[PDB]
């Protein structure tokens, strides 16, 4: 069809690829497909793991969203790979909204390292009693995420 | 070889001692039975030599045949097929002797029908391995009626190899047992930790086995080749500051499937060998143990 071409890279040379109605329907066809799947995933989540394995209710609907999230966004990918193939362009994009959303994981891999640091260091060990924000108590157990007093 | 005899006696005497048990029992054992067979050896190499590139051959053939056979001798009805097999196996030898370099194929298919004869009450007996070993030598002796002759040394290679991995089986095994039973001293002192570490080992030497099947049989390339030319799709890769378009293959897919099966394999099988290994030889914290375990599965997944 040859509708409208990028300058996209071959082999290291900046190669003029023309898009197609062969492309168009091959992202329509994707798109409904992703749809489709999107529509018809608990089903078969709860078919296959359920039956084979007993699970509870709050990790299954995290798995169904995890899966849910994983499919869309690979298929938009795909999407947008297989009509405009900018990869090249919004890697830079990507990559500034990358940091500006994973500042959030800044309370969470603090958390990991602050417990890998008390577990190296034992500066309190399982029997003692300990205050900390007005909370005095006999420490349990210890995580590398959170301590149970 | 009487102070080889004396310290022979001395490590049957001392054998599963609970106070001096130690994984190098084994090979201590092994080592003395490799000594007690290098005189015959030795023997074999002078004869060989005495007159001397034909004879060479014969001369080394011989020489590690004999050396087989004095492994298996100092590691019943057995010892006696061991024995009577020498005699099947000696025109192998110099028939590939001759082949490096009317009547002899006669006697070639008559010895590997001996062979085959003998192996039946085995195969009988007998896992796997053991019978598609023995149905291989059904095949070549078929065939034979110039590279049946590569095919049957491969088949020879192949079971002095399997016959050195059952030994390094029972090796392992009596190993295994010692440490499991200090682990347990220990523990009464202050199955499945045992099976990971199992487990662990049998990867390895699966790992080696394989490895040294595939030094030996370097002629059969071709499923390699064709695995390694599906060519499916292509990325823009880095060559010497060159952009070029390397194709992955169905060897590199089956190359990732291998590392993940591998790298999930070692993470599930991970706390039994680290409990095995450090915990045993250096006691430590219950939370410097975990901290390491999860330092080491983080660090394994990523990789």
């Amino acid at each position: 069809i040859t509708l409208w071409h990028y300058n996209g890279t071959e082999a290291g040379a900046a190669v003029v690829k023309n898009v197609t109605m062969g492309s168009l329907l091959f992202a329509i066809i994707a798109s409904m497909v992703a749809w489709a799947l999107i529509r018809n995933l608990p089903g078969l989540l709860e078919v296959l793991v359920l039956s084979r394995l007993n699970m509870r209710q709050g990790a299954s609907y995290a798995i169904t969203t995890i899966l849910n999230y994983i499919i869309i966004a690979v298929g938009a990918m795909t999407v947008f790979g297989s009509l405009g193939v900018s990869w090249d362009k919004l890697q830079w994009l990507a990559a500034a909204l990358s940091v500006g959303l994973s500042f959030g994981l800044q309370e969470i891999f603090g958390n990991f390292v602050s417990g890998l640091i008390i577990l190296f260091e034992r500066p309190v060990r399982i029997g003692d009693t300990v205050t900390i924000g007005s909370f005095s108590g006999t420490v349990s157990k210890i995580r590398i995420r959170a301590t149970t007093i | 070889l009487g102070w080889l005899k004396a310290y022979q006696q001395k490590l049957a005497s001392a054998v599963g001692s609970l106070r001096n048990d130690s994984q190098l029992n084994t090979p201590k054992a092994i080592l003395i039975d490799l000594i007690r067979a290098l005189p015959v050896c030795l023997i074999i190499l002078a004869v060989g030599l005495i007159l001397l590139e034909l004879l060479w051959s014969f001369s080394k053939k011989l020489a590690i045949f004999w050396l087989v056979f004095g492994l298996c001798w100092k590691v019943s009805h057995w010892r006696r097929q061991i024995v009577r097999i020498s005699l099947a196996l000696l025109p192998i030898h110099f028939w590939s002797v001759v082949a490096e370099l009317v009547l002899g194929q006669a006697m070639i298919f008559f010895n590997l029908l001996l062979i085959a004869f003998l192996v039946w009450p085995m195969c009988r007996e007998s896992l796997v391995t053991i019978t598609v070993l023995s149905i291989i030598p059904i095949a070549l002796m078929v065939l034979t009626a110039y590279t049946t002759l590569r095919l049957a040394g491969r088949w020879i290679e192949t079971v002095y190899l399997v016959i050195i991995w059952n030994l390094l089986y029972q090796t392992v095994l009596r190993g295994l047992s010692v440490a499991a039973r200090r682990i347990a001293w220990r523990r009464a002192l202050a199955e499945q930790v045992n099976q990971q570490t199992l487990r662990i080992t049998m990867l390895l030497m699966f790992a080696l086995f394989g490895v040294m099947f595939w030094a030996i049989w370097s002629d059969l390339i071709t499923v390699f080749s064709y695995l390694d030319s599906i060519t499916l799709w292509h990325y823009n890769g880095t060559e010497a500051g060159a952009a070029v378009v390397k194709n992955v293959t169905m060897g590199s897919l089956l190359f990732a499937i291998i590392a993940s099966m591998v790298a999930w394999a070692l993470i599930r099988n991970l706390p039994g060998l680290l409990e095995v290994l450090v915990l045993s030889r250096l006691n430590m914290r219950q939370g410097a143990s975990y901290a390491i375990t999860t330092i080491l599965n983080y660090i394994i997944i990523a990789v």
